């Protein structure tokens, strides 16, 4: 029933023949202490907590950023010797500088939550699974303060950095199973989160960090879609991403050059690998084909990637993506932006429209593009979908592009019954609107561009503009205004 | 049987249960040293071992005592202390489960000559739930064939 018992066998002897990679400091020597563990369970979302023994050196024997580290023995083998003499040693983690005791807590949440992540990836079949270290709180109840102490298994080996989640990837022989399995995350909690900074020996991880739409959860290390737009900026599709079926992330022209930029004989697959998949895929086309079936009341902002697309937009303009003698690149941002705009988020949208017509625009502000037909045009049909989606400003401006024929696309011809549909659309909104209605009243009194003239409603919206202008305190220009209703009414 | 550096180190446990430091702790006490020994009694077992040590009613159990239940704990180990020590080299993160990266890991680190296809059918093979992973029992099962 069993044909692998004997590699069971060599492996647990060889191990007993084992020292005990921490014998020379000697932790058995150490004073018992009395410690509280808590543990977290992820699926049923509880604490349980119990006492332990510990023997925890006085001294760190190394620290990061932003925690201290102590050599542990956790205290089971009272009644029958350690076989293989290892198996006790623990590392506890300490924060430099205090904290409030609930992040503590938080980070034990994120690494079971990764944890569950990690068996989910294996639940695939990868050509190497992965799994994330459990991580637990001890509470030191009898020392000063109750210190709160991380504690994990202690694995021998060397330990390699994959990935930050900032954006960093190995620039040397990169390894194919992190990056996937990050990639994996992504798709497959339909671009709710993604877990990167993967870290640890071999592809047992450990202090992962999770970005998740909201950006709430998970401590500070949560940079919200941002991180998503840092882990994609970098990220290279392999083999594995491939046969998992994972859709490649649109990267600029530049952006994809770099990447393939950045060797050895890298992770063989096996022919088992499942298609994952709730679950998204990464490139726009195959979004805008999920928004496109899901029935929308003209809705936008329904989709993270485009958000993902917008945040890699703001890390080009603010030089997140730059070497420090080079000028940012503008072309991948407005790609970026394009791509953001087309899966609905309307500030894309809107400034790509202001762009593409010469006109002002915060987003991308320092950035100007040709002056060509085909640029008006593409500018006067964002604004257009702009103002369809209800922004206020696109509709003042489609409006006066009616009226007027400024940054009117030189597809269109003016056309005095669209701009009075415009105009009238920004009014209902709750520039200024007094100012608006004269506009209406006047086009009315004269007509033009298929707009018949029409002395009595001239005359309305010109006493109603008079109004919003009493509403506004311009008493003069009521006046004004109430003169001109008086005579569009005596054109009569 | 029990060895002077094992009750030494039952001493300090003890102490540090004999908070009052009257000598004993009390009949409630002892069930969570047991737990904090990283021992797990059946609460049957523990009300048995209760019952016995306080026949004379008094709810002390001095260290003594402790040391004589240990030590038939000792003798009444199910006689696996094996093969729950065995398990412990290969489920690394102390979870209770050995994952194939965790096996991959241990037969990486001692020097074994298994491909990671081979890791991953002896998980298939003791993992008898088809959960992907090897509970303590599917070990001792394994093992035990
Ligand atoms: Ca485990
Ligand atoms: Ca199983
Ligand atoms: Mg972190
Ligand atoms: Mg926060
Ligand atoms: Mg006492
Ligand atoms: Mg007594
Ligand atoms: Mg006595
Ligand atoms: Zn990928």
């Amino acid at each position: 029933s069993f044909h692998f018992k004997e590699a069971w066998k060599h492996a647990i002897q060889k191990a007993k023949h084992m020292p005990d990679p921490w014998a020379e400091f000697h932790l058995e020597d150490i004073a018992t202490e009395r410690a509280t563990r808590h543990r977290y369970n992820a699926v049923t979302g509880e604490w349980l907590d119990d006492e332990v023994l510990i023997k925890m050196a006085s001294q760190p024997f190394g620290r990061g950023a932003m925690r201290e580290c102590f050599r542990t023995k956790k205290l089971s083998n009272f009644l029958h010797a350690q076989q293989w003499k290892g198996a006790s040693n623990y590392v506890a983690k300490r924060y430099i500088e205090p904290v409030d005791r609930d992040v503590y807590f938080e980070d034990v949440r994120l690494q079971m939550e990764a944890k569950l992540w990690g068996e989910e990836y294996n639940r695939h079949k990868p050509p190497k699974q992965v799994d994330i270290m459990q991580m637990c709180i001890i509470e030191l109840k009898d020392r000063p303060g109750k210190p709160l102490f991380h504690l994990e298994h202690y694995i021998e080996g060397k330990y390699i950095k994959y990935n930050s989640n900032s954006g960093f990837v190995r620039d040397d022989n990169i390894r194919l199973t992190p990056q996937a399995f990050s990639h994996f995350t992504f798709e497959r909690s339909g671009h709710q989160l993604i877990v990167v900074d993967i870290q640890g020996v071999g592809d047992l991880y450990t202090d992962p960090q999770i970005h998740t739409e909201t950006g709430t959860d998970f401590g500070d290390g949560n940079l919200g879609v941002r991180g998503m737009a840092l882990f994609f900026y970098s990220h290279a599709c392999n083999r594995i991403c491939e046969s998992m079926g994972l859709a490649p992330f649109d990267l600029s022209p530049r952006e994809r050059d770099a990447v393939n930029q950045n060797q050895s004989a890298k992770t063989i697959l096996r022919g088992t690998e499942e298609k994952c998949g709730l679950p998204r895929a990464s490139a726009v086309a195959l979004e805008v084909q999920r928004l496109n079936a899901l029935d929308l009341e003209k809705k936008i902002g329904k989709s993270i990637l485009g958000k993902v697309h917008l945040a890699m937009v703001r890390y080009h303009e603010g030089g997140r993506f730059c070497e420090k003698g080079e000028e940012w690149d503008q072309e991948s941002a407005v790609f970026h932006l394009e791509h953001a705009a087309n899966l609905g988020e309307l500030e894309a949208i809107v400034g790509l429209g202001l762009m593409y017509s010469q006109l002002p625009h915060h987003i991308l502000a320092d950035v100007s593009l040709k002056e060509t037909e085909e640029n008006k045009t593409k500018g006067f049909d964002y604004l257009l979908k702009a103002a369809e989606a209800g922004d206020r400003q696109s509709m003042i401006l489609v409006a006066r592009a009616f009226d007027s024929g400024q940054n009117l696309s030189p597809d269109r011809c003016q056309d005095w019954l669209e701009a009075l549909h415009w105009y009238n659309t920004a009014l209902e909104m709750t520039e200024p609107r007094y100012m608006m209605l004269a506009r209406e009243a006047e086009m009315l009194f004269t007509g033009g561009y298929g707009l018949e003239k029409d002395p009595q409603r001239s005359g309305d919206l010109y006493t109603q503009a008079a109004e919003a202008a009493m509403e506004a305190m311009k008493g003069r220009l009521a006046n004004q205004y109430y003169q001109k209703a008086e005579e569009a009414w005596a054109q009569m | 049987q029990l060895t002077e550096e094992q009750i030494a180190e039952f001493k300090e446990a003890f102490s540090l249960f004999d908070k009052d430091g009257d000598g004993t702790i009390t009949t409630k006490e002892l069930g969570t040293v047991m737990r904090s020994l990283g021992q797990n009694p059946t609460e049957a077992e523990l009300q048995d071992m209760i019952n016995e040590v306080d026949a004379d009613g008094n709810g002390t159990i001095d260290f003594p005592e402790f040391l004589t239940m240990m030590a038939r704990k000792m003798k009444d180990t199910d006689s696996e202390e094996e093969i729950r020590e065995a398990f412990r080299v290969f489920d690394k993160d102390g979870n209770g489960y050995i994952s194939a990266a965790e096996l991959r890991h241990v037969m990486t680190n001692l020097g074994e000559k298994l491909t990671d296809e081979e890791v991953d059918e002896m998980i298939r093979e003791a993992d008898i739930d088809g959960d992907g992973q090897v509970n303590y029992e599917e070990f001792v099962q394994m093992m035990t064939a």
